[PDB]
C-alpha cells in the first residue's frame, strides 16, 4: 500500500501538516485503548504511532514507562496488539498505523515473521527504537518484502552521514527530534519529516510545519492525558478529542 | 562506522537508539587510542598495583585435593581492593572517561558490588559518580548502598518495571543519552553494546596473563582447565582471554542453576536460554515464549544478570570454551568446603566456580588435571544469606 | 633461664603460675631454632605470599593532603587476606605450633578479629582450632563468631568475671597449661608474657620493612614519621621494628581516648594509665586506684586492649617513640574521609592512626613532611557502627 | 615470728599432718566470711591459706573464680581484707596464716609497703600465683625483710633446678601439686611440703602424709561447701565444721 504517500499528497494540496498521536497498544486495557484510538482518529489524527508492551523500553520516558506498566498490569500481549491492529485497520482504511516496537520483539520469533505479521493486519510502518541505521539492514530488508515502510529516528546530534543514510534507507517518514536538519533532509530526497521532540501544544505543532516538516508527532502528550484520567474513562475520552481537535487545527493552513 | 568490529561472529553488536551512537563511537575511538598509549597503561598499571594491589595471589589448594591427581589452584581476586575482580576494570573505565574529558560516571548496580566498585573509582579519581539501582535491590543491598554513600556517589532508586538490575540498566542509559558530552557510563561487566564486552575483556584481562606466568613459574606449564563463573562474564572473559590461543587449555564457566535448570529457576541463558536482542546486544537471555525479559534466579545475587556477554556466546558456538551450571546448593557446599579446608571465605558467585572444579576432581579423582578456579570475590557478604539456609535446614 | 631477654628495660616479664613456664621456655626455645632456620623462613614467607597475598600495597594519598606540604601513604595492611595485618602473625605461629608437633591451637578473642585470624591460620594448616571468647563479646560479635565455626574453630563462650577479653584472656591460658604438650596457645598481640611480645613483633616485621623499601623506590628517602593505632601493640610495632634504628625516623602511636581522656573513658594506658602486672607481663595498665584491672573504652573494639606491649612502653620511656590519643569522633571524621576522598574503608582501629596523620598536615599545613600511617585493616566490619552514630547525630 | 616452723614441730611430735583450707577472704560476704574462717580453727584446721578478690585470677578454676564473683558482688577490697586478717590474727596468736595472691595487688602501691602491711596484721606467708621462681627476687626480699615467708609451688613438671630453686628460695612450706618431689626437696632441706592437687577427701590427706608430706592443703573443697550452702549460713557453718574435722582426723597419727 502507500498509505503514507498518498497521505502527504493529500496534505500537501491542502498546504496542510500531519498530526500524529502516540498511544501504547492496551494502556489502559484493550477496550479502553481501542476507544481511544477511535477518539484520536474521530477528532482528526492524520496517522497513528503504536507502542507494543515491552518488559524494558529503552529508549522511553516516565509517561512512556507508566503506560507499558499499565498495559501489562492489563495482561497485554503482542498477539494481542496484533489482534488489535487488524481490528484498527478493518475500521480505518487509509490512516497510516506505524508500529514503534523493541528489537527483541522483532526478532523473537524471526524478523521476517514479524513484518510478515506487521502487512497482514494493514501496518503501514515500523519504528525500531533500539536498532541505529547502521545495525538495521535486515529490519529494513524484512519491512521492505512485506510492504512496511523501516522509519529512522534523526536525532540532535546527527551528522552528514548519518542524513545521507538515514535519506537513503527510511520510507514513510523519517522522524525528526530537533532547520539546517530539516533543508538537509530534502536535499537528500528523504521521506517527509515529522517533528517528535517536544510535541504538546498547538504552537509546537504550527512551528514544526513553518518551519518545514511535514507535520509532527505528539510522543508523550497523549499519554498523559490517559494518565490524568484513569479513574473516568467518559473524560478521558472527552479530554482526548479536545486535545487532538487543537493540535491538528494547529497543522492547518 | 566503527573502528573495531563490534559482532562475535553473529553475537554482539550496538542495538541502542540513533541518539546514542555518537557516545559508543567516542567510547570506542578514546578505547583504541589509550590501548596505544603507553602513558594511559602506565597511569593503570599504577593504579592496579599501588591502589588495587595487583598481583593478586595464586593459591594451591592440597587440603581440598589430597589423595586425588587433581591440583587446584585459586586466583585471588578475593585480595583486590574492594574484594572483587570488579575493581581493576572500574579504575581502567574511570582513567577512559578521565581521557575523555568527563568530571562524572553513570553507573548501574544489582548486588550493589558494581555500585561500590564505580563508587570507589570514582572518588579516588575525584569524578563525580551517580548510580541507578533497583528500588528493589536498594532495599535488599542496605550494605552497599551505605559504602557508595560514604565513598561519596549519589544512589538513585530505580521504581519504574521491576526496579531491578535491568531496570537500572534501562535508567542508566536515559541519562547518559542526554550527558555524554560531561559525563560516562561505567558498564559493569563484559556485555552490553559494543564496545563495552571489548573494553571490559581487555580491562580484566591481567587476571589471565598473571594466572598464565603464576602457573608457568611454579608448575613449569600451562593449566589443563581454567574454570569461572559467569554473571555478565567479565571475570570469566578476563581469565580467558590470555589463554583463548593456548588452544590446550580448557576455558570453563559457569552460569548458576539456581534451584535447577529443569525447575526454570536459574541464571543459565547461554546453555538453556534462547538468543535475543537486548541491553544493546544479540546474545542468549532468558525470556519468555513471546519475547519479554525474564529475571534469572540464583542463591547469588551477583549471578542474576538475565543474558551473558556475546563473546562467550561466540566462544560456545565455535567450540572454544564449555558452558556448565553449578545449582544453589552445589555451590553452598563449595563455600562450606573452602572455608573449612583453606580458611578463605570465597564469593557465593566463585563458589559456583569452584564447586564445579570440586566435581571435576570428585567424578574422576584419579584423573591428572591441573585447574585453577578464578576465585572472583570474597564471601564476607554472604555470611548472613549462608547463615540463614543452614539454620532453616537445620544445621 | 632463658635465651633471650625477657624485659625492655623494666617492662615485660614471664609473669605466669610456675605451672607455665615449661611452656614458655619450650615456645621461645623453638621460636629461637625458627628464626634460624632457612626452610622455617621459606615456608613463612611461602605463606604469606601465596596465601596472604604479600608484599601489600603502599597508597599515596594525593587527594587527601592537596594544597598541604605532607605526602601521605598508607601501608595496605587492609588488604592482606582476612582484612587485617593480624593474619601475617597467626601463620607465623602456625607454623611455630606445627615446628613444636602440636595439632592444637588454643586462642583468645574479644571483637573476634584475632579468633577469625587464628581460625583461618589453623584451617589452613590442618589444625584443630578453640577459641575463647567472652559471653558478652560473643552476643556482640555474631557475623565473627558465624566465620570462626565455617572455618571449623570451635568457639567456647566464657561466663567468667566480666566475660570480656581479660577473661578470655585467662580461661585460654587455664587450658593450655593443662594441654601445652599438644596444643599452642596463639597470642593475638605483642603482649602478655615473654616470648610473645617478641615473636609477635618479629611475624609482624615485614610491614616496616616493606615500607621502607618501598618508601626508598618512591621517595628515595626515609619517611620522617610512621604512625600506627595501638591496642595492644602488633601493628604498630610491627611497623616501627625496622626503623627503630633510623633515628630520624618518627615512630608515632596512637592510643584511643574513647569519649576523651578526661573522662576516663578511653584506651590509653601507655600515656594514661599506670604499671601494673597482669596477663604476664609488666606493663601500663587500666586499672583502679586499688589496682584491679578495667575495662577499656574505645568506639573501636580492637583498641579495647586494657594495657599494652612492654616494648612500646619501653620505646616511650626512652623517648624513641612518641605516644599520643585520638577520640572517637576524632577517628570517625577520618573514616569519612578516607571513604570520600581515596575510595577505602579504613578500620575504625586503623582509622585512629589515619587521624593523628590528619592533624599532623592540618595543624601545620606548611610543615613538609613524608609520613606513613599503618592502615591496619579494612573497615567493613564497621559500617553498621558508622551508621548508628550518624544517624544518631543526625547525619 | 616462726608460727610455721613452731606448728611443724608441734605437729612432728604427735607424728601428724597438717590440714590446711583454702578460703577467699570475703566470700560470701566479710561478716559471714569471719564466721567460716573461726569454724575453720575451731573444727582443727592447723593454718589458713586466704585469698584475696581479684579482678582477673589467672591460676584460679571456676570453684575459686566464683568465690571472687561472690566476694567481689559483696563489695569486698583488698583494704577491707587487711581489716580482716588483724581481727583473725588478734584472735588466734598462734595459728599461720598463708595469703594467696596476684602480683598486681602486692605491686600496686608498692611491693615493700605491701609486705609491711602484711606483717603489721600478722600475716605469716605470701604465696604470689603468677610470680614464678624466676620472677620472684624482689617479692621474696620484700617479704623475709618483713617477716613473711615467700611460698612457691613445686608443680607436677617440676624439673631439678627448679626443685633445687624452691628448696632454696621458699620459706614456711613448699606448696606441692603432684614422691621422687617429695624425696628431693627433703634432699635439699626444702621447708615441710603440703600437698596441694586433689585434696578433697579424708584418704588423700592421709595418703599425702604417708607419702611423705608434711600435710596437705585443700584448695577449692571447702569454697564448694559455702557455694553449696549459700541460702543456709548455718548449714554452711555446720558442713564446714564437720568436713574439716573429718580431714584433719585424717591427718592424725
Ligand atoms: C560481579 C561479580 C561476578 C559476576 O559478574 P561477572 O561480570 O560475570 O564477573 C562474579 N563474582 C563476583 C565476586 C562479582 O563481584
Ligand atoms: C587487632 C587489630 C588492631 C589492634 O591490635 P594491635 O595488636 O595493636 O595491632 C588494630 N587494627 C586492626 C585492623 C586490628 O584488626
Ligand atoms: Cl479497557
Ligand atoms: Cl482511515
Ligand atoms: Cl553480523
Ligand atoms: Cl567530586
Ligand atoms: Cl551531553
Ligand atoms: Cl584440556
Ligand atoms: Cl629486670
Ligand atoms: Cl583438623
Ligand atoms: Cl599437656
Ligand atoms: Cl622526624
Ligand atoms: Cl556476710
Ligand atoms: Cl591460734
Ligand atoms: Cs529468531
Ligand atoms: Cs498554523
Ligand atoms: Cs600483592
Ligand atoms: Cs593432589
Ligand atoms: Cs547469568
Ligand atoms: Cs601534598
Ligand atoms: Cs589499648
Ligand atoms: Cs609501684
Ligand atoms: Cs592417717
Amino acid at each position: 500500500m502507500e498509505r503514507y504517500e498518498n497521505l502527504f499528497a493529500q496534505l500537501n494540496d491542502r498546504r496542510e501538516g500531519a498530526f500524529v498521536p502516540f498511544v501504547t497498544l492496551g494502556d489502559p486495557g484493550i477496550e479502553q485503548s481501542l476507544k481511544i484510538i477511535d477518539t484520536l482518529i474521530d477528532a482528526g489524527a492524520d496517522a497513528l504511532e503504536l507502542g507494543v508492551p515491552f518488559s524494558d523500553p529503552l529508549a522511553d520516558g516516565p509517561t512512556i514507562q507508566n503506560a507499558n506498566l499499565r498495559a501489562f498490569a492489563a495482561g497485554v500481549t503482542p498477539a494481542q496488539c496484533f489482534e488489535m491492529l487488524a481490528l484498527i485497520r478493518e475500521k480505518h482504511p487509509t490512516i497510516p498505523i506505524g508500529l514503534l516496537m523493541y528489537a527483541n520483539l522483532v526478532f523473537n520469533n524471526g524478523i521476517d515473521a514479524f513484518y510478515a505479521r506487521c502487512e497482514q493486519v494493514g501496518v503501514d510502518s515500523v519504528l525500531v527504537a533500539d536498532v541505529p541505521v547502521e545495525e538495521s539492514a535486515p529490519f529494513r530488508q524484512a519491512a521492505l518484502r512485506h510492504n512496511i515502510a523501516p522509519i529512522f529516528i534523526c536525532p540532535p546530534n546527527a551528522d552528514d552521514d548519518l542524513l545521507r543514510q538515514v535519506a537513503s534507507y527510511g520510507r514513510g517518514y523519517t522522524y525528526l527530534l530537533s532547520h539546517h536538519l530539516i533543508e538537509k533532509l530534502k536535499e537528500y530526497h528523504a521521506a517527509p519529516a515529522l517533528q517528535g521532540f517536544g510535541i504538546s501544544s498547538p504552537e509546537q505543532v504550527s512551528a514544526a510545519v513553518r518551519a518545514g516538516a511535514a507535520g509532527a508527532i505528539s510522543g508523550s502528550a497523549i499519554v498523559k492525558i490517559i494518565e490524568k484520567n484513569l479513574a473516568s474513562p467518559k473524560q478521558m475520552l472527552a479530554e482526548l478529542r479536545s486535545f487532538v481537535s487543537a493540535m491538528k487545527a494547529a497543522s492547518r493552513a | 562506522t566503527t573502528l573495531l568490529n563490534p559482532y562475535f561472529g553473529e553475537f554482539g553488536g550496538m542495538y541502542v537508539p540513533q541518539i546514542l551512537m555518537p557516545a559508543l563511537n567516542q567510547l570506542e575511538e578514546a578505547f583504541v587510542s589509550a590501548q596505544k598509549d603507553p602513558e594511559f597503561q602506565a597511569q593503570f598499571a599504577d593504579l592496579l598495583k599501588n591502589y588495587a594491589g595487583r598481583p593478586t595471589a595464586l593459591t594451591k589448594c592440597q587440603n581440598i585435593t589430597a589423595g586425588t591427581r587433581t591440583t587446584l589452584y585459586l586466583k585471588r581476586e578475593d585480595l583486590l581492593h574492594g574484594g572483587a575482580h570488579k575493581t581493576n576494570q572500574v579504575l581502567g573505565q574511570a582513567l577512559l572517561a578521565k581521557r575523555m574529558g568527563k568530571s562524572e560516571i553513570i553507573a548501574e548496580t544489582g548486588a550493589g558490588q558494581h555500585g561500590v566498585a564505580s563508587a570507589l573509582a570514582s572518588a579516588l579519581l575525584g569524578l563525580k559518580c551517580r548510580i541507578y539501582m533497583g528500588a528493589k535491590d536498594v532495599e535488599r543491598q542496605s550494605p552497599n548502598v551505605f559504602r557508595m554513600r560514604l565513598m561519596g556517589a549519589e544512589v538513585i532508586p530505580v521504581h519504574s518495571g521491576s526496579a531491578t538490575l535491568k531496570d537500572a540498566c534501562n535508567e542508566a542509559l536515559r541519562d547518559w543519552s542526554g550527558s555524554y558530552e560531561t559525563a560516562h557510563y561505567m558498564l559493569g561487566t563484559a556485555a552490553g553494546p559494543h564496545p563495552y564486552p571489548t573494553i571490559v575483556r581487555e580491562f580484566q584481562r591481567m587476571i589471565g596473563e598473571e594466572t598464565k606466568a603464576q602457573i608457568l613459574d611454579k608448575e613449569g606449564r600451562l593449566p589443563d582447565a581454567v574454570i569461572a563463573c559467569v554473571g555478565g562474564g567479565s571475570n570469566a572473559i578476563g581469565m580467558f582471554a590470555d589463554f583463548i590461543n593456548d588452544t590446550s587449555v580448557g576455558l570453563i564457566g559457569v552460569e548458576p542453576g539456581g534451584h535447577g535448570i529443569e525447575t526454570g529457576e536459574h541464571g543459565a541463558p547461554l546453555k538453556h536460554g534462547r538468543v535475543g536482542i537486548y541491553f544493546g546486544m544479540k546474545a542468549p537471555m532468558m525470556q519468555t515464549a513471546d519475547g519479554q525479559i525474564e529475571e534469572s534466579y540464583s542463591i547469588s545475587a551477583g549471578l542474576d544478570f538475565p543474558s551473558v556477554g556475546p563473546q562467550h556466546a561466540y566462544l560456545n558456538s565455535i567450540g572454544r570454551a564449555d558452558y556448565v551450571s553449578i545449582t544453589d546448593d552445589e555451590a553452598l557446599e563449595a563455600f562450606k568446603t573452602l572455608c573449612r579446608h583453606e580458611g578463605i571465605i570465597p564469593a557465593l558467585e566463585s563458589s559456583h566456580a569452584l564447586a564445579h572444579a570440586l566435581k571435576m576432581m570428585r567424578e574422576q579423582p584419579e584423573k591428572e588435571q591441573l585447574l585453577v578456579v578464578n576465585l572472583s570475590g570474597r564471601g564476607d557478604k554472604d555470611i548472613f544469606t549462608v547463615h540463614d539456609i543452614l539454620k532453616a535446614r537445620g544445621e
